[PDB]
């Protein structure tokens, strides 16, 4: 186990723009968790590289050193997006990544850190009273725990919900289906913010656009004018392959393990296509 | 003559406005003398939780913590309730005084304490004090038994025709059981469009079901084979035309009756020539390209779906006659609620009007009431001492507005006949002579009343301008800090 | 491979999605969950073992990356030893591998900070360069009004004092004097904060409830704000380096909670500054260690230990 | 009143309180069985009571019996689509999502409203989809649940925030010099010959300036406007002087109805000697 | 004096001989800040109306005395008075002169015999309407909540809905912004109107689509009735006697002759050219009475031989004529719809800018003055779809263990709804264009302290020169305040 750990100790040391890079990278991913494009990585870095008395390098090999560095280290790796007209998991020719860990999951471990956040639920927020002033504990995330926010939860959640009504949409819902949708499961469209979100649905939806968690789809015509619908994001596809959906309903179903049979084809065919593979 | 179940007695100890506190009162009117430094009074604020209702409905303060003493475990409240006169429950019993126990809890519930004079309890949960208030007549989840000062002034300085009418419908329960009716017609009108909606599916069921009622099929399949029974059985006929010609004559018989026997055949008349017969024969055969082609499946898989379309249909629509006699049931109930309502609002309207009436007769003034629907406002006109006619508030003076304020304010309370009431700390926009003149209303009309019992806390001395010798007036006083 | 840097890899992750803090007994409850994924589990071991092997384990995996640039800091926990747990219940539900729940020793903590101002890597994290500037101010108020000089005897009852005093009395009984008229804290002024002097009220009001819920400060149950484990750990020499508060015998561990007795009086003069900010400070379990231990007298020349007992809330 | 007599009220009252009761659980009963017989009897329930009470006009009891309707009405209006449509297949369907992402149930009804729901009510299990209707509203559902198993399971990637490097780089004046040791009055300085617009300036401004509370003074033996100085407490904060403050009304009080245009102000200057503004 | 520091419309001097229960009056002003605080026993209670009758303000309205004639003590009824006012052209807007006088003279008395005060301009008789354009034009609003305070006025504010104060402030700031706010509202109510009409076009489409349905019905029985045409009968029933002649034992068939007559003109016009022409390929074709009698009402059975409907038929046909109209209607009422909405889109757009600024900057004087009382407090605003209920909350925070929270009588006492409303008036100080404000009472029930800070507030904010006159009257006093070169004192 060292000698993997040394190789990357190395490398690095004979490529100290490689940390630079490397650590860059991993910081201004993880500072919006969004997108980092091409243009803005190749003349950064250049940048950075010229200033490092070093030329231009080979992105082949440098790619792949990225790739086994931040995978040993961190076990993170950036991977690209497949291209919007040509509907491939290329390597370094794509020109929009997003970093992604490879850790293995055992479907024992997480339920604990799942389970601890949804017991905080029930004692911070009492008939729908909310932590604050209010709330003697000072520190209610009560010096440490799992939350980790008490903050963004609630908007991984109203993702994960979005995600799944769009997926069983057959990867194709309309504007009005997902207001409709909003209202029948407690988001008022009134425009009053969420409490917790500061934020409404029309502002959290543009910006999962703007994070591209989603793709908007835009049509004109004369029976009904503008109208929008929308579409599973590139994101989302290298992020959620059929395994990771479906351990997703795996946990939703909540039933015996045993009736996991003819589920998977199923759960395949409720949305249909989402990529070429 | 006055019927059972009059606030007798109160003691707070460990309460928020006095940690130390007795009162005693009367059964027709008492006057409470104190000033107090907060928004809430002293003895109604105890009261409304004294006779079980929650601070929720209120809303003097929506917390478990101010209510409260410090540091203090309790706010111990006891209550006591006369029950010597007739018209209460079970006295031989429950004692001729009702007593009540309870405790403001920082971090307890309701301990629920009701007792008597026996001081002894035979019920401890939340049904029997419900039922023991519902007996009395008590209102139990309308804060107008609870006159607070801040909507009995709100209501009082009003000058508005419009927002009279708002208060007046608010007052007893009239703006809730309207928008209640109202909502049951909008439930009504989205069973209506869902229903609809059930409509199209029971008309595809119906598609199925005169399908299913392929049912065309098989008739058509019972025909053809009838058909081809009695061609052969007519086929046998010229049979009968009888140095060797007994070969094959009576064999045609056995093989072609295995479809259709011929003891049946006979009990059937057809007639008896072949070309017409094999037309038919043609017809059918090429009827059948069409019938079990354009739809068909399986003969008997086709008259399992057959059986399951039309089982389906008819338990489908046996629920939709279900939810036939369900929309007809809301709406003729919706219908006598508008019956039972059209007779409430003009019954509560004319009782308004004489109960304003009779105060201004008090006051020796006349006038009457006016609900226009058209655009939900209420116009009153007074009549002056000497204008001989009555004429629109507006034009009256401050005090007498403010006096027919409060008689409306009375008129809208008197409807429900119920035992007792608590006010407080009735807002000094009463003028000092007004206040002895004009508000002696409240000690006549309260005093005068033996059905029905009231308590009232004065922001000010009224025991000092009032006369006590007026035919039942007593007061009381508390601390002073 | 998956197996041994595996669990550096699942404890790593698990300690930074909770914002880079976790608790000692929490991690070690965390890694023996984590154990079940491995070949198996051994009940019977020492229990103090299995705390020496994770910080084994953490020093490996500070080896593994400190030549790239980060580190995992150990800290003297805040609160008096035994007072941590009984913040919570212990495992919230009570499912567990093993169901001997007993974790002694809990006044240890652990913190993700590599050593670095230049950072020329990061421009912000999560809010704009204006935003960047309000949390320095807030963090400048917080720090600059940490001392105080002037103060009656409020003996503020909430946390830390009657912990305090319990061990006192527990190394011997007095727990008469101990009452002081002078007080010390760095949770100071939360109305203080509202009043800048460029942003809104609401918008700022907003931000410091993300910067309370980001787990970024802490705030005291009565209900004033302070700077937290989070920041102490990380902000470390840059605090000192324009006003150098000192440490105790310990590494470098700033004395934010600790005694703070010791008269009006001084010592060595290196700064203007007295409040035991230059000389005689030790945490809140050293002052433990120090009444239990040798050394009975105050090293400042000579003090009782009668009049001393005033700590920082 | 004989007619209405009140034990009609009451016990129709009773009676629709029970119904409210057993509606409070039924509701469980007609999500999970599948049918709404029991709301239909209920309608019988409902219009007995309501006939029962017919003629009279105590009118307290009718919007929580509105209740009954509503809720019977909307049961009806789901359960007429949840009767199986498809009289064989349990599909995993649209209503089959919506449904189970929202059917969590550990706390916010075993531990919440003092309510525990029955275990007990593959085709058949289209009957248990039918119990998620209720929320009507927001807050009362486990939102941390589905938020904390994103990130865990299906994002797989990083997630945390970094160090905090990028923070890492007139009269005031006037009773001043007059001391609090001493008692001029207020004469010396409205005086300026016939300054009848500008004398008013300090009469109607320190006029019972005796007010303050550190001392009190008798009874004027004259009553005619005064003033005197004294020093008293100088902190800053407001909210904390609120009870030394009040603690001043200790004055006594008395009132004699002197208040004109003084009668001749010769009588003033001569007393305190100046004829120009010291004021500014 | 000066002609820009003594704001347009600002009380310059007032003469009340005779007036008040302090009968004699005449009064001392300056610019900045005017306090009339009086003594305890022989106080100021009283005084506090004598400004209401110059602006023609009814004594009804404040309720000191029970009424105006009441105002004419016993032994005066002549108490003339005289009042001047000042006007920069800033806002000039004048009436029955022009905006050249340096200082316009106004005398006033109410006789007793006459409801209406009697005025006079330089010496020139006039009625209640000259006093109401006075007020008009200079935006000097006596009945106005958002310029004139009081105890009761405080209490009266701090119970108002959001968007009632909303309304209310935006009209003391401008009103075409209203005129804007109601001409959008009866567009919203429009765009509910035709969201609702484009639910009927909806209807009409899916009507559209049964109306299709219903005309193919409709071809379907005009085809059943083309082969109860295909009529034949009558002509094959003729061929008996074709094989008959290979004449008196097969004699009926010619039954038909005796019938023909009648015939061969009933079906002329219908098939006259095609009778023989059925021969035409009969003789080319060996047709039988067979096929007739499959083409029988039994083939058209398959469509379930539907009772001849073709008023059904009529029926759909006038109903699809009425539905090509709607359709004919449906462009220039979808145009509607989009010009509308366009209209909304533009009206939003060119609105949204100087009201959120507004409210920001209004914001902003409230940050500061809190910064200097010490509390806090914020002013937020409301923002949903519908322009009907946009609101504007008032945020403010006293003890240091409580959130900042909405202005409400429920979670906080009376005297912090008084500092507030007051903090939250003195705000919009700087922005209404009323050339002076006035406040009394606020001290019944609330401390002191705090007005100490309104008052350096509007007095060191006086200092920068070009700001709004103020009054203030206190019941009481107390010494350590904050004292200036403005601080002005009258009688």
């Amino acid at each position: 186990d060292l000698t993997e750990d040394l190789a990357v100790a190395k490398i690095v040391k004979e490529n100290p723009v490689a940390r630079k890079m490397v650590r860059y990278i991993l910081s201004r991913g993880e500072s919006q968790n969004s997108i980092i494009t091409r243009n803005k990585l190749q003349s950064v870095i250049h940048e950075a590289a010229r200033e490092e008395n070093i030329a231009k390098p080979s992105f082949s090999k440098m790619f792949m050193d990225i790739n086994a560095i931040l995978y040993n280290v961190y076990g993170f790796e950036l991977q690209g997006l497949p291209s919007k007209n040509n509907m491939e998991p290329l390597g370094h020719r794509a020109q929009k990544f997003i970093l992604l860990n490879n850790v293995p999951h055992s479907k024992n471990f997480d339920d604990f850190k799942i389970l601890q956040s949804a017991h905080t639920y029930e004692e911070l927020i009492v008939t729908g009273e909310y932590i604050g002033d209010d709330i003697a504990s000072g520190t209610s995330n009560t010096l440490e725990s799992k939350l980790s926010t008490d903050r963004d939860l609630v908007y991984k959640g109203v993702l994960s919900v979005i995600l799944c009504i769009v997926f069983f949409s057959k990867n194709n819902i309309l504007h009005q289906e997902l207001i409709k949708f909003l209202e029948t499961f407690g988001i008022p469209s009134d425009g009053s913010k969420i409490a917790i979100l500061n934020i409404t649905i029309e502002d959290l939806i543009k910006s999962l656009e703007k994070r591209e968690y989603i793709v908007r789809l835009e049509e004109k015509s004369d029976t009904d004018g503008e109208v929008i619908s929308y579409r599973i994001g590139r994101r989302t596809q290298a992020e959620l392959g059929l395994e990771s959906l479906e351990k997703l309903v795996q946990e939703i179903m909540g039933l015996e393990k045993e009736q996991t049979k003819s589920l998977h084809d199923d759960i395949i065919k409720s949305i249909g296509d989402s990529y070429s593979i | 003559e006055s019927p059972s179940g009059y606030i007798k007695k109160v003691i707070l100890r460990n309460f928020m406005c006095h940690e130390h506190f007795e009162l005693e009162l009367g059964s027709r009117l008492n006057f409470i003398v104190g000033n107090n430094g907060s928004g809430k009074s002293a003895i109604l604020t105890a009261i409304t939780i004294g006779l079980g209702a929650k601070a929720s409905e209120t809303n003097r303060g929506s917390s478990l913590k101010d209510l409260i003493r410090e540091g203090c475990y309790s706010a111990k409240i006891i209550l006591h309730l006369d029950n010597s006169k007739y018209g209460a429950y079970q006295q031989g019993i429950f004692g001729n005084e009702i007593i009540v126990e309870r405790i403001i809890k920082r971090d307890g519930p309701a301990s629920f304490s009701l007792r008597s004079e026996n001081g002894k309890e035979i019920s401890n949960k939340k049904k029997d004090i419900q039922t023991v208030v519902d007996y009395f007549s008590v209102p139990v989840s309308n804060p107008m038994c609870f006159l607070s000062q801040d909507a009995a002034r709100s209501f009082l300085t009003a000058s508005t025709s419009q927002d009279k009418y708002s208060h007046f419908m608010k007052g007893t329960l009239l703006q809730e059981i309207t928008e209640n009716l109202l909502y049951a017609s909008a439930i009504h009108d989205s069973a209506q469009e869902n229903m609809a909606l059930h409509l199209e599916n029971l008309k595809s069921l119906k598609a199925e079901y005169e399908d299913a009622k392929l049912n065309q099929t098989s008739d058509l399949n019972e025909r053809k084979m009838l058909l081809q029974a009695k061609s052969l059985w007519i086929d046998v006929a010229h049979n009968t035309d009888a140095a060797a010609l007994k070969e094959g004559i009576q064999r045609q018989i056995q093989n072609a009756c295995a479809f259709c026997s011929k003891e049946r055949i006979e009990n059937v008349d057809l007639p008896d020539t072949q070309e017409e017969i094999k037309r038919e024969l043609d017809k059918v055969s090429r009827m059948i390209q069409k019938a079990e082609k354009s739809l068909g499946l399986s003969q008997e898989e086709v008259i399992a779906l057959f059986e399951k379309c039309r089982n389906k249909y008819k338990e489908g629509q046996k629920k939709y006659m279900e939810i036939d006699e369900a929309l007809n049931r809301l709406h003729n109930s919706l219908k006598a609620r508008d019956q039972n309502y059209k007779n409430a609002e003009k019954g509560t309207c004319f009782d308004a009007d004489m109960d304003f009436r009779a105060s201004l007769k008090v006051r020796k003034f006349s006038g009457n009431l006016s609900f226009i629907k058209d655009t939900k406002s209420l116009e009153i006109y007074i009549l002056t001492t000497n204008d001989e006619k009555a004429r629109n508030v507006d034009t009256l003076s401050g005090g007498e507005k403010s006096f027919s304020q409060m008689a409306l304010l009375l008129a809208t309370w008197k409807p429900m006949r119920s035992r007792i009431i608590a006010l407080d700390e009735f807002d000094v926009f009463m003028d000092q002579v007004n206040r002895k003149i004009g508000t002696t209303l409240i000690v006549k009309k309260l005093k005068d009343i033996a059905r029905t019992q009231t308590i009232i806390i004065t922001p000010q001395d009224i025991g000092k301008i009032a006369d006590i010798d007026s035919s039942g007036v007593s007061i009381h006083r508390m601390r002073d800090p | 491979p998956v197996t041994g840097d595996a669990t550096a890899k699942y404890l790593l992750q698990y300690i930074l999605s909770a914002r880079g803090i976790c608790h000692e007994n929490a991690l070690i409850l965390a890694l023996m969950r984590l154990e079940t994924d491995a070949s198996t589990l051994n009940t019977e071991w020492s229990i103090q073992q299995w705390v020496d092997k994770l910080n084994d384990y953490i020093n490996a995996i500070n080896v593994k990356l400190n030549l790239l640039g980060y580190k995992i800091i150990r800290i003297n926990h805040g609160i008096g030893r035994n007072a941590v747990t009984l913040k919570a219940k212990q495992n919230f539900e009570d499912y567990a591998v093993l169901q001997s729940i007993v974790l002694p020793e809990s006044n240890r903590f652990f913190v993700y900070v590599n050593l670095a101002s230049t950072e020329e890597t990061k421009l912000a994290t999560r809010f704009n360069q204006n935003e960047i500037e309000f949390m320095k101010w807030a963090i400048e108020q917080f720090m600059i009004s940490g001392e105080t000089i002037v103060e009656g005897p409020a003996l503020e009852t909430s946390i830390i004092v009657k912990e305090v005093n319990r061990i006192l009395v527990a190394a011997t009984g007095d727990s008469n004097l101990a009452k002081w008229r002078k007080f010390s804290t760095f949770t100071v002024g939360s109305t203080n904060l509202f009043q800048f002097q460029e942003l809104t009220a609401t918008d700022i009001e907003d931000l410091l409830l993300r910067l309370c819920e980001l787990k970024w400060f802490y705030r005291t149950q009565e209900g004033k704000f302070g700077i937290d484990l989070r920041c102490i750990a990380e902000l470390e020499e840059y605090l000192t380096s324009m006003y150098n508060l000192n440490t105790c015998q310990n590494c470098h561990k700033l004395a934010i909670q600790g005694v703070r007795c010791g008269n009006e009086s001084c010592r060595e003069e290196n700064e203007e500054t007295g409040e035991n900010s230059l000389s005689q400070i030790w945490h809140v379990d050293c002052f433990k260690h120090y009444i239990t231990h040798v050394s009975k007298n105050c090293d400042r020349c000579g003090s009782s230990l009668i009049t001393e007992g005033v700590y920082v809330i | 009143s004989k007619d209405g007599d009140p034990q009609l009220e009451f016990k129709v009252l009773q009676g629709y309180r029970d119904l409210e009761s057993e509606m409070h659980k039924g509701r469980a009963q007609v999500t999970r069985t599948g049918d709404i017989g029991v709301a239909m009897d209920n309608l019988n329930a409902v219009d007995s009571l309501f006939n029962k009470v017919i003629g009279i006009k105590n009118n307290g009891l009718f919007a929580h019996d509105a209740r009954a309707m509503v809720s019977i009405s909307e049961l009806a209006q789901i359960s007429v689509r949840n009767l199986k449509f498809d009289d064989s297949r349990s599909m995993v369907n649209l209503e089959n999502i919506v449904n189970s992402l929202k059917r969590y149930m550990l706390k916010e009804h075993f531990k919440l409203n003092n309510i525990a729901e029955n275990r007990n009510d593959t085709s058949m299990r289209h009957s248990y989809l039918q119990q998620f209707s209720h929320y009507n509203e927001f807050s009362q559902f486990n939102w941390f649940r589905i938020g904390a198993l994103y990130n865990t399971i299906s994002k797989n990637a990083p997630i945390t925030d970094h160090l905090m490097g990028p923070l890492s780089i007139c009269f005031k004046k006037l009773s001043k010099k007059l001391g609090p040791e001493g008692s001029i009055n207020l004469f010396k300085f409205i005086i300026d010959p016939n300054s009848f617009s500008r004398s008013i300036e300090n009469l109607f401004y320190t006029s019972f300036l005796i007010k303050e509370g550190k001392l009190l003074m008798e009874h004027d033996e004259e009553g005619l406007p005064t003033i005197k100085i004294k020093q008293s407490i100088s902190h800053t904060d407001s909210r904390s002087k609120e009870i030394e403050r009040q603690r001043r009304r200790a004055a006594h009080q008395n009132h004699i109805i002197f208040q004109m245009d003084m009668p001749t102000w010769r009588k003033l200057i001569k007393k305190y000697n100046i004829t120009s503004p010291f004021l500014d | 004096p000066d002609l820009s520091s003594f704001q347009p419309g600002s009380i310059i001097k007032i003469r009340l001989q005779d007036f008040v229960t302090y009968t004699l009056t005449e009064f001392n002003l300056s610019p900045s800040l005017n306090m009339i605080i009086g003594p305890n026993g022989s106080g100021k209670s009283t005084f506090v109306c004598a400004v209401c009758l110059g602006l023609a303000g009814k004594p009804e309205y404040i309720g000191r005395s029970k009424k105006v004639e009441d105002f004419i003590k016993n032994g005066q009824d002549v108490s003339k008075i005289e009042i001047t006012l000042k006007n920069s052209p800033n806002v000039t807007d004048i009436e029955y002169i022009d905006a050249r006088d340096e200082t316009i003279k106004i005398t006033r008395i109410i006789t007793r015999s006459k409801r209406r005060s009697d005025y006079l301009i330089n010496d020139y008789q006039v009625s209640e309407s000259v006093v109401k354009t006075l007020v008009a034009q200079l935006n000097i609003q006596l009945d106005n909540l958002c310029q004139f305070l009081s105890q009761e006025r405080v209490e009266e504010f701090a119970r108002l809905k959001s968007v009632k104060l909303l309304v209310e402030t935006i009209r003391s700031i401008d009103a075409s912004l209203l005129d804007v706010l109601d001409e959008l509202r009866e567009l919203q109510g429009n765009e509910q109107s035709l969201q609702k009409d484009l639910d009927f076009k909806k209807a009409k489409i899916v009507h559209l689509r049964q109306e299709s349905d219903k005309l193919r019905k409709s071809v379907e029985s005009l085809r059943d009735f083309q082969n109860k045409k295909g009529q034949l009968l009558p002509y094959v029933k003729v061929k008996d006697h074709k094989e008959k002649l290979n004449v008196k034992e097969m004699r009926d068939t010619p039954e038909f002759q005796s019938w023909m007559r009648e015939i061969r003109s009933y079906d002329q016009d219908t098939k006259e050219k095609l009778n023989k022409v059925a021969e035409k390929y009969e003789e080319e074709g060996n047709f039988n009475l067979s096929f007739v009698q499959d083409v029988l009402d039994k083939l058209e059975s398959e469509i379930a031989m539907v009772n001849h409907d073709e008023s059904a038929v009529t029926i759909l046909d006038q109903v699809t004529a009425e539905l090509r109209e709607l359709e004919h209607t449906v462009p220039q009422q979808s145009k509607d719809l989009e010009t509308i909405k366009a209209k909304l889109k533009e009206d939003h757009a060119v609105l949204e800018p100087k009201l959120d600024d507004i409210v920001s900057k209004i914001s902003a004087r409230f940050a500061r003055l809190f910064n200097n009382v010490g509390s806090a407090g914020a002013v937020r605003l409301e923002k949903p779809k519908d322009y009907a209920e946009w609101k504007i909350e008032i945020m403010v925070k006293f003890r240091d263990n409580a959130p900042l929270k909405k202005l409400d009588s429920h979670t906080q006492s009376g005297g912090e709804r008084a500092v507030s409303t007051v903090l939250y008036m003195i705000a919009l100080q700087e922005f209404t264009s009323a050339p002076f404000r006035v406040v009394d009472e606020i001290n019944q029930g609330m401390d002191s302290r705090n007005e100490r800070i309104v008052h350096k507030a509007m007095v060191e904010n006086a200092c920068a020169e070009n700001t709004s006159q103020y009054f203030l009257i206190t019941p009481k006093l107390l010494t350590g305040l904050h004292y200036h070169e403005k601080m002005r004192i009258h009688c």
